C-alpha cells in the first residue's frame, strides 16, 4: 500500500469568489476533518456538513467525530488547501475557532460546536449548498462537563413526564465555563445514548456491588465529628439514616480497590473521551497557541 | 480482442458472461465460414479480423521476408489445395504471384566456452555471456539485441 | 447433436402456425406425437420410435435406485430451515383386527397428520412445476420411483 | 475483575494482510501474516 | 457533425494547417475499433499528411504593472500597459488577444491521419494507445442506459375485437387462449423467456 | 428540474446521470465517482420504450418465422397481442456480432 | 388471472464507444510545471507530483459534437427476473406472525435476520448467484 | 425425459440437454462449492432458464 | 534475540522488510470492508465461568 | 541445460500532449503561477445588427448583450515511491568490487526509470483531464442537430 | 523456483511488447507459467547471496 | 365446489381454514343477508341488535 | 439442436420449400418441427 500522505491537497470545484478565498485564509493552522486520508480529495468530504442530519443529534456527531482524522491547515493559496495529519508527540501552532477562553498547562478535545446556527451567524464559506463547519477544539473540564450534562439528560428522562423534561432541557442547556454562556443544540435520546446509558449504570451497579464494609460507612463515621463546608455540601444529596469496625482484612481490601479502581475508570471514560492537544503557550489575544501532542 | 479495450484487471463475473454470450454466438454463427457464405466482401472481413487480431512476433526481421518495394510480410495463411481454389478463385483481385526474399540459411547458433563451463557447473546455459558479462560491468541495462 | 421425440404439447396453450400447407384427419394417432423423422447423412427421412429404443429402455440398471438411495441419502434432510414442514411423517405399523373399533377413536384427538410429500407434489400446475418456487424437487429422482 | 484487557499493538496498512504459513521441524501452522507492520506499544488498557 | 459545432473564437491560422496549403476543422475522436470501421469504409477519403503542430507550449508571464493590481485589488487584467495606452489613446480596438498572443511561437511537423468531410478537412485520431497497458477506463467507452417497459396480463375489449393474422395462426378455444395471462420476451440471445 | 432549454441539457451532462454497479449480479448504485457515470436519454425525454412482448407462442414463433423488419410490426389477435419493438434492436444488433 | 394487470419496467446498460468531434482549438488549457512533493519515512520514500491545470473555453455554443456510434454488448440480461420489494424494504413485516411465515415460504424469501448500517449506504442484501451466463439483472413492477 | 419440458426454449436453442446450465466458466474459478451450488443445488435459480 | 520496540521491521541495510506473524485461531476481524489503514489491538478476554 | 534465451524489458512509447492529434482541440499554454489564481472569466460585449422594417410594423431597437464564460479546476497527481534500498545504494558504494558498482548502477536506473514512468505518466493524465473535461462539455448528437 | 533476481539485475533488451489483451488481465488470468506480478519497489533485487 | 379452490386448499393460517381467505363465500364473517340459525364460529364476529 | 420433425407431413412441407426452409420451426396443435440453428442439412451435403 502507498503511505498515508502527510500532505493532503484540498481542491475546489465552484467558483470561488474573493470574499471566500479571504475567509478561507482566515483559517490557517486550524483543525479540519477528514475520513478519506487520500492525496487529492474533493470539498464535499473537508469538514463536517457530509455528517449534519435532520436529526441534529449531538451525541451521534461526537460519536462519528471520534473516528475521523484530524489535520492543519497550510499554505492557503488559489484552490488550493495543503493539509498536513500531524504524527504524535511533536508539537505546531494551532488556532482557535469558537469564543472559548484558553489556559496554559491544560489539555484540549475535539467537539461538535454549540448553539449551532444562524445565532452567532457564521459565514464560515458557504458554497452551493454546502458549508464549512469547524469541530471545536475546547478545554478539558468543559469537555468534561459537555458530556456528564449530556449522560445526566439522559437518565433523567426515563419513566418520567414530558413536562419535567421540557424544564430539565433548560436546567441543562446552560454552561457557565469561564466567563461564557453556551447552550447545546437539541440534546436528543437516541440509541447511541441508550447503550452509553447501559454501561453507565451497569458500571455502577456493579460498583456498588463491589463496595465493602468501609468505604460506604466512612462519611457516616466522619460526619460525626468533622464540620466542613464540602462535608456539609456533601451530606444534604444523602438520606437521613464509638463503634468497631467489623472486620480489617486489608488483602481482601487491595482487591476490593482494584476492581473499584477498574470500575471507576469504567464510569470515566464516558466523559473523557480523548485528549488530543496539550495547551504550552498561547497567544495573548487568544487567537492561537503553540501546543503539543499533535495528531 | 473484442474485449482487450474493456477489462484492465482480473475478470469479474460480468465480463467472463458477456464473454461466455459471444463464445456461444460466434462459435455458432462462424462455424463454416467458406461452406455457407460466398460473398467477396464478407470473407474478406473475416480474413481481415483474423490477420489483425493475432499478435506479433518479438523478433525484428526488418529486410528477410520483404518483397519488393519495401512491402513486409506480415503473416501467412495455409491450407489445403482445396480450400484455395475457392479463396484464389473468389478473392482474384488481391493475389499478387510475387517474390520474395526468404533466409537461404540455417538459423547457425554456437556455444560459448564459457557457457560450456556453466553447463557443466551450474547445468545451466545464459545465451550471449559475453555481451551479458561486458554489459553489467559497463554501465548500459539495455542490450542491441537477444540470442 | 439432441433432439426430443414423444413430448407434450399442453393443449389449453395449443395452437397451428400452418394451417395452409398443412393439413392431416384428425385421429388420434396424428394427435399425439410417437415418432421422430430425422435426415441421415443422405438427405433422406429416417425414423426413430420407442421401439428401436429397446436396447436402452429395458435395462436392469434403469429399474434398481439403489445407487440412487445410496445417493439421496447420503446428503440427507434438506439443511434449509424454511422448510421444517414436508419432511414429516408417521408410518407406523399396528394389528388391523382392533382398527374397525379403533376408527371412532381415531379421531379422538383433534390435531392433524402433516401432510405428506406425495400429495405435496400435486398441487403445482403443469408450468411452475419446474420452477424454484416448488419444494419438492429434491424427491423427484427417477421416473420408476418415489423419493 | 477486568473482563477485557485491550492494549494497542501496532498499526499496518490494511491491504498487505495475506494468510501464510511457517514451517519448523515440518509442522506447519497457518498464519496471518503482515508484511509491512510498525510496532507502537500501549499499556494493557481494561475494559469491561 | 462537422458543421453543426461551431467554430472557436482565437484563431491561429499559422497553426495546425496541413501541407499544401488546407486548414483544419477540428478533431473527431473515438475509439481504434470504429475508426477501423471508418477507414474501411470511408476509405475514399483518408489521407496521411503532415500537420503543422506547435513545438512547445505557450507563454503568459505577468507584469509589474500587473503585480501591483494582484496585490491591492486581487486580481490581474492581462496587457495593462496596451488598455492604459488603447484608452489614454482613445482607441476602442485592441490589435490581438492576450491569450492568442500567449506564446505558440515555433512549429513542428508531424504526420497524421485526415479526412474530408464536405470540404471541412479533420483529424482522425484514436487513443488507444495512451489507454494501451494502463489502469484506468478509457472514456471513449461508455455506458448508456435505456428503459425498456412492457405490459403483461391485460384485457383487450371483446367487445370490438378483431384479428388481423388469421390468416397465418389459429388457436383452439379454449379460455386460457382467451385470456392472456402471461407474456414472451426475449434473453440476449434469441431465447424465448417465459414471464407470469 | 426544469429550467432553460441550454441549462436542461447542461444539467442533464454534468450531473442528472445516475451510476450503476458493474460487478455483482444486481443492479447496485455504485459510490460515485469510483466508477464513471452512466449517460441515460430516457432521462432527457421522460418515456420509455417498449420491446416485443407478445401474449402467446402462437403470435411469438409468427415472428421468428418471419425474416427481416418483422419486430416493428406489432399485431393484434382477439384476446392476445403483440407489441413491435420500435427500434430495431433485437432484430439485427445481436446478429452483427 | 386476477382482477388487476401489472406492468414492468426495466433499464439495460450496454456498451459504447462513443465519438467526440470538437472543432480547432475549442478550449486553452493551461497547465503549470509539474510540482514535486517528498514525503519520507523509514522504509520508502514516495515522491507525490501533483498538476493544477485549468481550461477555460473558448466558444460562445456548443463547440464540440458527440455522439453515440458502436453497440458492442448488452450488459445487462434483458431478462424477466423481478426485483424484490422484500429486499428492498428489508423490516417490513405483518403485523401478526403467521401470516408473514406463511408469506416468506410461498416468496421464498429469507427471514429478517445492521439497521443502522443499512440507511446510510446499505449492503449486500441479494447476495450474487454462485453463476451466471446473462450477466446482470434487474425488473421492477407497476401494479 | 418429462414429457412436459417446454420445447421453445430447451429444444430450439443450443442448451445443455443435463436440466440446468453447466458451463463451469460462468463459476469464478477455483471455487468448489459455489460450482456444486450452481450445477446440483435446487433452491435457486439455473443459469440460462 | 533483537526485538523491535518502536518503528517498521527491517534487515540490516534495510534489504528486507520483516512481517509480523500471528496464529489464524488468534486473528479476528470485525468488518467486511476494511479500511486504507487498520490498526492492530492484543485483546485478552476473560471466561470467568 | 536451463537454455534462457534472452531477458526481455517492455520499453514505453512516451507519447505527449502535443504529438497527439488532441492538442488541436487544445491550446496549450504555460502559466507559472496557475496555483496562485483563483479563476479566470472572460467578457463579451455582443450587439445585435437590427433591419429596418415595412410600413405598418414594430419595429426593434438597439440591444445589448453582456455574456460571461469562466474557467475550471482539475488537478492530478501520481504517487510515485522508492524503497529505501535504493535510496541507500544510490549514492553509497563500500568495498567498491563488481558486485557493489552493479548495484549502484541498478539504483540509478531503477530512479531513472521511476522518473520517466512518472514523467509518461504525467502526460497521460493530462491528456486523460482535457478528455474528462471535454466530455463533460460535449452535448449528443440529437440536441445539435435539432439546434 | 524461478530467480526473479536476474531478470531484475541483468541487462535487457529493449521489445515493442504487444499483449492481445490487457496486461493486468493477462497476468490475473494465467496466461503465463510463471508469475512474479507486485506492487512498489521491492528491494529483492539487492540481497545477493 | 368453484368458489373455493380444492387444488390448492388445506390446512390453516390462522384457526380458520386456508380456504378461507381464498373467497368470501368460505367464511364466516360474510354473512347471508336472510339468516335463520346463527353460525357455529362467531369469534371476530360480535352480533349487535 | 437437430431438426427433428413429429409427423411425415411436416417434413414433406420442410422438404418442399427453398433454401432457409430448415431455418424455422413451424407448430401444429400435438405436432412440432425443431428447426436447426445452423444450416449443415440445408447446404452442406448439397454443397459438398
Amino acid at each position: 500500500m502507498a503511505a498515508m500522505e502527510a500532505n493532503i491537497f484540498c481542491t475546489f470545484d465552484h467558483k470561488l469568489s474573493i470574499a471566500d478565498v479571504g475567509k478561507l485564509t482566515k483559517l490557517v493552522a486550524a483543525v479540519v476533518p477528514i475520513p478519506q486520508r487520500l492525496h487529492l480529495i474533493k470539498h464535499y468530504q473537508l469538514g463536517l456538513h457530509q455528517f449534519v442530519d435532520h436529526t441534529r443529534g449531538y451525541v451521534r456527531l461526537r460519536g462519528l467525530l471520534r473516528n475521523m482524522t484530524l489535520t492543519l491547515m497550510r499554505r492557503v493559496e488559489g484552490n488550493q488547501i495543503l493539509l498536513h495529519v500531524p504524527t504524535h508527540g511533536l508539537l505546531y501552532t494551532v488556532l482557535n475557532t469558537g469564543p472559548v477562553t484558553w489556559e496554559k498547562g491544560d489539555a484540549l478535545c475535539v467537539l461538535p460546536p454549540l448553539f449551532h446556527g444562524p445565532l452567532a451567524r457564521e459565514n464560515l464559506l458557504t458554497l452551493g449548498q454546502w458549508e464549512l463547519v469547524l469541530p471545536w477544539i475546547v478545554p478539558m473540564p468543559l469537555a468534561l462537563e459537555i458530556n456528564q450534562r449530556l449522560l445526566i439528560m439522559g437518565l433523567f428522562s426515563l419513566d418520567r413526564s414530558y413536562e419535567e423534561v421540557k424544564a430539565a432541557v433548560q436546567q441543562l442547556q446552560t454552561i457557565t465555563f469561564r466567563d461564557a454562556t453556551f447552550t447545546i443544540p437539541d440534546p436528543v435520546i437516541d440509541q447511541h445514548l441508550l447503550i452509553d446509558m447501559k454501561t453507565a449504570c451497569l458500571s455502577m451497579s456493579m460498583v456498588a456491588n463491589l463496595a465493602s464494609e468501609l468505604t460506604m460507612t466512612y462519611v457516616r463515621k466522619l460526619a460525626l465529628e468533622d464540620s466542613s463546608m464540602l462535608l456539609v455540601k456533601c451530606q444534604e444529596l444523602l438520606m437521613r439514616l464509638p463503634a468497631r469496625p467489623q472486620h480489617v482484612s486489608p488483602d481482601d481490601e487491595i482487591a476490593r480497590l482494584s476492581a473499584l479502581f477498574v470500575m471507576l475508570r469504567q464510569l470515566d471514560d464516558l466523559i473523557r473521551e480523548q485528549v488530543v492537544f496539550t495547551v504550552c503557550d498561547v497567544s495573548p489575544d487568544n487567537k492561537s497557541a503553540t501546543c503539543i501532542f499533535k495528531g | 480482442v473484442e474485449n482487450a479495450t474493456l477489462a484492465r484487471q482480473a475478470l469479474n463475473r460480468i465480463q467472463r458472461s458477456n464473454i461466455l454470450q459471444s463464445f456461444k454466438a460466434k462459435m455458432l454463427a462462424t462455424l463454416f465460414l467458406l461452406n455457407r457464405t460466398r460473398d467477396r466482401d464478407y470473407v474478406l472481413k473475416f480474413l481481415t479480423r483474423l490477420a489483425e487480431a493475432a499478435t506479433d512476433s518479438i523478433l525484428d526481421n526488418p529486410t528477410t521476408y520483404t518483397t519488393s518495394s519495401g512491402a513486409k510480410i506480415s503473416g501467412v495463411m495455409v491450407s489445403t489445395a482445396n480450400v484455395m481454389q475457392i479463396i484464389m478463385s473468389l478473392l482474384s483481385s488481391h493475389i499478387t504471384k510475387e517474390t520474395v526474399s526468404a533466409p537461404a540459411t540455417y538459423g547457425n547458433f554456437v556455444l560459448s566456452p564459457e557457457n560450456a563451463v556453466t553447463a557443466i557447473s551450474y547445468h545451466s546455459i545464459l545465451a550471449d555471456f559475453n555481451s551479458y558479462k561486458a554489459h553489467l560491468t559497463s554501465g548500459q541495462p539495455h542490450l542491441p539485441n537477444d540470442s | 447433436f439432441f433432439f426430443p421425440v414423444g413430448l407434450y404439447l399442453p393443449e389449453d396453450r395449443g395452437y397451428t402456425t400452418v394451417e395452409s400447407k398443412v393439413k392431416l384427419n384428425d385421429t388420434v394417432r396424428n394427435a399425439l406425437p410417437t415418432t421422430a423423422y430425422l435426415l441421415n447423412r443422405d438427405r433422406a427421412v429416417q425414423k426413430i420410435d420407442f421401439v428401436d429404443a429397446l436396447k436402452t429402455l429395458c435395462h436392469p440398471v434403469l429399474h434398481e435406485p439403489a445407487p440412487c438411495l445410496q445417493t439421496f441419502t447420503e446428503r440427507g434432510p434438506p439443511s434449509e430451515p424454511a422448510m421444517q414442514r414436508l419432511l414429516e411423517c408417521r408410518f407406523q405399523q399396528e394389528p388391523m383386527g382392533g382398527a374397525a373399533r379403533r376408527i371412532p377413536h381415531f379421531y379422538r384427538v383433534r390435531r392433524e397428520v402433516p401432510r405428506t410429500v406425495n400429495e405435496m407434489k400435486q398441487d403445482f400446475v403443469v408450468t411452475d412445476f419446474y420452477k424454484v418456487g416448488n419444494i419438492t424437487l429434491y424427491t423427484e429422482l427417477h421416473p420408476f420411483f418415489d423419493f | 475483575l477486568c473482563t477485557g484487557v485491550i492494549q494497542k499493538l501496532g498499526w499496518c496498512l490494511a491491504d498487505d494482510i495475506h494468510t501464510s504459513f511457517l514451517v519448523h521441524k515440518e509442522l506447519k501452522l497457518s498464519v496471518v501474516r503482515l508484511d509491512n507492520f510498525s510496532v507502537e506499544l500501549g499499556d494493557f488498557r481494561e475494559f469491561v | 457533425l462537422a458543421e453543426a459545432a461551431t467554430d472557436s473564437i482565437l484563431d491561429n491560422p499559422t497553426t495546425y494547417t496541413t501541407s499544401s496549403g488546407a486548414k483544419i476543422s477540428g478533431v473527431m475522436v473515438s475509439t481504434a475499433n470504429v475508426m477501423q470501421i471508418i477507414m474501411s469504409l470511408l476509405s475514399s477519403h483518408i489521407t496521411k499528411e503532415t500537420v503543422s503542430a506547435p513545438a512547445t507550449y505557450g507563454n503568459f508571464v505577468l507584469s509589474p504593472e500587473n503585480a501591483v493590481t494582484a496585490i491591492s485589488y486581487h486580481s490581474i487584467l492581462a496587457d495593462f500597459n496596451s488598455y492604459k495606452a488603447h484608452l489614454t489613446s482613445g482607441q476602442p480596438h485592441l490589435p490581438n488577444d492576450s491569450l492568442s498572443q500567449a506564446g505558440a511561437h515555433s512549429l513542428t511537423p508531424l504526420s497524421m491521419d485526415v479526412i474530408r468531410l464536405g470540404e471541412k478537412t479533420v483529424i482522425m485520431e484514436n487513443l488507444r494507445r495512451v489507454y494501451k497497458n494502463t489502469d484506468t477506463k478509457d472514456p471513449l467507452e461508455r455506458n448508456v442506459d435505456l428503459t425498456f417497459f412492457f405490459p403483461v396480463g391485460l384485457y383487450l375489449p371483446e367487445d370490438r375485437g378483431y384479428t388481423t393474422v388469421e390468416s397465418k395462426v389459429k388457436l383452439n378455444d379454449t379460455v386460457r387462449n382467451a385470456l392472456p395471462t402471461t407474456a414472451y420476451l426475449l434473453n440476449r440471445d434469441r431465447a424465448v423467456q417465459k414471464i407470469d | 428540474a426544469n429550467k432553460t432549454l441550454f441549462k436542461t441539457i447542461d444539467e442533464y451532462l454534468l450531473r442528472a446521470k445516475d451510476c450503476i454497479r458493474g460487478d455483482t449480479d444486481t443492479q447496485y448504485v455504485c459510490v460515485e465517482g469510483t466508477e464513471q457515470l452512466i449517460e441515460n436519454p430516457c432521462r432527457l425525454t421522460q418515456e420509455a420504450l417498449p420491446i416485443l412482448s407478445t401474449t402467446t407462442l402462437a403470435l411469438m414463433e409468427t415472428k421468428l418465422k418471419g425474416g427481416a423488419g418483422a419486430f416493428a410490426t406489432s399485431e393484434t389477435h382477439f384476446g392476445n397481442y403483440v407489441v413491435g419493438e420500435i427500434i430495431p434492436l433485437q432484430q439485427s444488433m445481436l446478429f452483427n456480432s | 388471472h386476477p382482477g388487476f394487470a401489472l406492468t414492468a419496467v426495466r433499464t439495460d446498460t450496454f456498451e459504447v464507444d462513443m465519438l467526440l468531434y470538437s472543432g480547432k482549438s475549442c478550449t486553452s488549457v493551461i497547465i503549470n510545471n509539474p510540482i514535486v512533493t517528498k514525503e519520507e519515512r523509514d522504509i520508502s520514500t514516495t515522491y507525490h507530483v501533483t498538476q493544477n491545470i485549468n481550461t477555460v473555453d473558448m466558444g460562445l455554443g456548443y463547440t464540440s459534437n458527440t455522439c453515440v456510434a458502436y453497440v458492442n454488448r448488452v450488459r445487462t440480461d434483458m431478462g424477466v427476473r423481478v426485483q424484490d420489494l422484500f429486499r428492498v424494504f428489508p423490516m417490513n413485516v405483518y403485523r401478526h406472525d403467521e401470516v408473514d411465515r406463511w408469506i416468506r415460504h410461498a416468496a421464498g424469501v429469507e427471514r429478517p435476520q445492521e439497521t443502522i448500517s443499512m440507511l446510510t449506504f446499505g449492503s449486500m442484501s441479494e447476495r450474487n448467484a454462485a453463476a451466471t451466463v446473462h450477466g446482470q439483472k434487474a425488473a421492477c413492477e407497476l401494479i | 425425459l418429462t414429457p412436459v419440458t417446454m420445447d421453445v426454449n430447451y429444444f430450439k436453442i443450443p442448451n445443455n440437454p443435463r436440466g440446468r446450465a453447466s458451463c463451469m466458466l460462468a463459476v469464478d474459478p477455483y471455487d468448489t462449492e459455489a460450482a456444486t451450488k450452481a450445477i446440483y443445488d435446487h433452491r435457486e435459480a439455473d443459469a440460462q432458464t | 534475540l533483537t526485538c523491535v520496540m518502536r518503528g517498521y521491521l527491517y534487515n540490516t541495510l534495510k534489504t528486507e522488510v520483516f512481517a509480523l506473524m500471528i496464529p489464524k485461531d488468534m486473528y479476528l476481524t470485525w468488518e467486511e470492508t476494511r479500511g486504507r489503514l487498520q490498526y492492530v489491538y492484543l485483546i485478552i478476554v476473560y471466561d470467568y465461568d | 541445460f536451463e537454455a534462457i534465451f534472452g531477458t526481455f524489458c517492455n520499453r514505453l512509447e512516451w507519447v505527449y500532449f502535443l504529438t497527439s492529434g488532441l492538442a488541436a482541440a487544445a491550446h496549450a499554454i504555460k502559466f507559472h503561477d496557475l496555483n496562485k489564481l483563483t479563476t479566470g472569466k472572460m467578457l463579451f460585449h455582443v450587439q445585435v445588427p437590427r433591419v429596418a422594417s415595412g410600413a405598418g410594423l414594430p419595429t426593434s431597437r438597439q440591444t445589448t448583450i453582456m455574456v460571461t464564460k469562466y474557467s475550471e479546476k482539475s488537478p492530478i497527481t501520481i504517487p510515485f515511491e522508492l524503497s529505501a534500498a535504493c535510496l541507500t545504494y544510490l549514492r553509497e558504494t563500500f568495498e567498491g568490487t563488481i558486485l557493489d558498482k552493479i548495484l549502484n548502477v541498478e539504483a540509478m536506473h531503477t530512479v531513472l526509470r521511476a522518473l520517466k514512468n512518472t514523467a509518461d505518466a504525467m502526460e497521460r493524465g493530462l491528456i486523460h483531464s482535457f478528455l474528462q473535461t471535454l466530455l463533460r462539455k460535449a452535448p449528443p448528437y440529437f440536441v445539435v442537430q435539432t439546434l | 523456483m524461478e530467480n526473479w533476481s536476474a531478470l531484475e539485475l541483468l541487462p535487457k533488451v529493449g521489445i515493442p511488447t504487444d499483449f492481445l489483451t490487457h496486461v493486468k488481465t493477462s497476468a490475473g488470468e494465467e496466461m503465463f507459467e510463471a508469475l512474479r506480478i507486485y506492487y512498489g519497489d521491492d528491494p529483492e533485487r539487492y540481497n545477493i547471496h | 365446489r368453484i368458489s373455493a379452490l380444492p387444488g390448492l386448499n388445506n390446512g390453516q393460517l390462522a384457526e380458520e381454514p386456508l380456504s378461507a381467505y381464498v373467497n368470501a363465500l368460505h367464511d364466516h364473517r360474510l354473512w347471508p343477508p336472510f339468516v335463520t340459525h346463527l353460525p357455529r364460529n362467531m369469534e371476530g364476529v360480535q352480533v349487535v341488535a
